[PDB]
């Protein structure tokens, strides 16, 4: 998502980086977006659908 | 885009517009407090930029802003009173709405 | 006395004698204390343990309580 | 009186027909009413008149546990003979002075 | 009448009423990590709902969930269809055979979606029992 | 046409009755509404990925296991065990595991 | 009572014979009774627990299954079945090499 850097980079920018696996890097980003789903750490988060 | 006026407003709760019909107007005689949406106006929203935090939480809750923005006439704060009077003037070949 | 409003469950005893004493529903410490030892032996599977922890806890059978259970 | 309820009225600031008077007469006249309620604290009062001639609070549906001191205080006037005006009327106990803002402040209803 | 899924059998429905007497967190502890991340999701919304007993109601719908998929090959969609699949909900209800017009008007879909939507949910009216 | 229902979202409709019946069961206001909003929570909260659903039972031994330890009596252990078809070992471990579970919650 | 109960026997005898019965078999009252004569000599005093939970059901109704499986039909034989896809994936596999060796020995 470019947190942090001057640009994002796309799938395949970041599979020549640690893995050109396009299922794996998809399913480990699928991982962190239910984790952040979660209502354990999504409570402050959920104020923020307002705007 | 022309701009429309109705009761579907973005990111609004009923309670709000519950003083509309369903023509986006409020009714006659309706008591009002200040910062009640009397007429619901909504304006087509251009493109905007998406920063990396506000995406990143579009993709984890999955809501999508259309092309939409609200535009709608407000009480000024402080003012409360009733309507005691709507009137809508249309231009010539604009179909009126059913309030009109 | 604080232990016959406790129930059955405070005497960490062996399982035969856990599975003995619940085959004619007991609940309460009270009732335990209450019969004697002439009309307790007549369940199979026990006459050897209760002694001793009773003591160990300051408690012996045959006693009288009246207004017993207090609810 | 606190609160007037009155058929084909939307607002406070509308006219009726066959009615001499505004709406806001009609409740400046109501303020000026003196009721008794003995056994309860919430009474809902009645009012219906048709024809031509002064309307008193002597018109209101009398109650069993509602009294009226004055049955010749006027509260409305009607010009039309087909003019007819219906209106519920209701009337709590308290103390003091209330203004209209603290009422709906407390009460959250629509 | 009880006429509905746990009516065909009531054994896993009493299980169901046999919640209340066990609390929550020792019965979430043998409980496979899943359910839990689901129960406290159906918690969330019900709060939302202000429902009472949030634990004791998201519990409910928990169980009966594993009950049916339970056994099951599930997948989940997710994006407009899913409010495209409650209008289609509600466009099959309010049908009652005598207002397709009216949904013309409610739901304003072409004919022929109207049978496939009217037909669609026809199956799944029919499996259940 | 299965192959189409693949990735049909069918499965959606079919989880609203789902809901329906324990709520419609358990008597509580509004069944459809409630079901609705409470699947969408499920669609954001899965929306596209792998998820194993506890198959085949597994809670509902929870539940049949909970009923079966408040049965036991200490000398029915025949009957329980016809009337849930289980077996010697089945019955002495689930005793025992839920006896260590209440001795936890009598003792502090 | 029952634990020391020569009850056990007789209900042997019925099992075995309306299985007989079934199979068309003659005599299978007095087949059943001497065949209850013959469980009793071997298992006379010796403490002999069988599998329970459906043990050879399942492996039977594990291997019809395997002959259904076409190598599509995944799905209907678990509807058929109330069997879910993760398990049918592993009994199959056994299954293939088990009838992999019934064809190819």
């Amino acid at each position: 998502f470019g947190i942090d850097m001057n640009t994002d980079y796309t799938l395949e920018e970041v599979g020549k980086q640690f893995d050109v696996t396009r299922e794996r890097i998809r399913q480990i980003e699928a991982k962190a977006l239910r984790k952040l789903r979660h209502p354990s750490r999504s409570e402050v988060l959920r104020s923020f659908l307002d705007d | 885009g022309p701009e429309e006026i109705t009761a579907d407003i973005p990111n609004v709760g009923e309670a709000a517009l519950s003083k509309l019909d369903e023509s986006g107007i409020v009714y006659i005689g309706a008591e009002v407090t200040g910062g009640d949406i009397l007429v619901g106006k909504v304006t087509p929203k251009g493109e905007t930029q998406l920063t990396p935090e506000e995406k990143l939480l579009r993709a984890i809750f999955g809501e999508k802003a259309s092309d939409v923005k609200d535009s709608s006439l407000r009480v000024p704060n402080g003012v409360s009173g009733t309507v005691i009077d709507v009137q809508v003037f249309t231009r010539d070949g604009v179909e009126k709405d059913k309030r009109a | 006395d604080p232990i016959l409003l406790r129930p059955v469950d405070d005497l960490e005893l062996t399982v035969r004698s856990a599975n003995c004493l619940k085959a004619e529903a007991i609940h309460y410490i009270g009732d335990l204390v209450q019969r004697t030892e002439v009309e307790l032996l007549k369940t199979p599977n026990s006459l050897t343990e209760i002694k001793d922890v009773l003591a160990s806890r300051g408690l012996s059978l045959g006693m009288r309580l009246e207004n017993w259970p207090p609810a | 009186v606190t609160e007037v309820e009155i058929d084909g009225v939307l607002h406070e600031y509308s006219t009726k027909e066959g009615v001499q008077e505004d709406i806001l007469e009609i409740l400046l006249n109501l303020k000026g009413l003196a009721v008794r309620v003995q056994g309860k604290d919430e009474v809902i009062l009645t009012l219906n008149k048709s024809g031509i001639g002064p309307v008193t609070a002597a018109d209101i549906t009398h109650d069993g546990d509602v009294e009226i001191v004055k049955p010749q205080h006027v509260i409305c006037h009607l010009t039309d003979e087909n003019a007819s005006i219906s209106m519920r009327i209701k009337v709590q106990r308290g103390r003091g002075y209330v203004p209209a803002s603290t009422r709906i402040h407390s009460e959250e209803d629509e | 009448m009880q006429h509905d899924l746990f009516e065909h059998d009531p054994a896993i429905r009493q299980l169901i009423g046999h919640i209340d007497n066990i609390p929550a967190p020792e019965l979430e502890s043998r409980w496979p990590r899943s359910v839990v991340d689901l129960i406290d999701v159906l918690e969330n919304e019900l709060k939302r709902q202000n429902v009472s007993n949030p634990r004791e109601l998201a519990r409910k719908q928990a169980v009966a969930l594993s009950c049916f998929l339970g056994g099951r090959q599930f997948y989940i969609p997710c994006g407009d269809t899913i409010l495209t699949a409650l209008r289609d909900d509600l466009l099959y209800c309010q049908f009652n055979g005598r207002n397709m017009e009216e949904l013309r008007r409610q739901y304003r879909l072409s004919q022929p979606q109207i049978y496939q939507i009217i037909a669609r949910q026809r199956k799944l009216h029919t499996r259940r029992h």
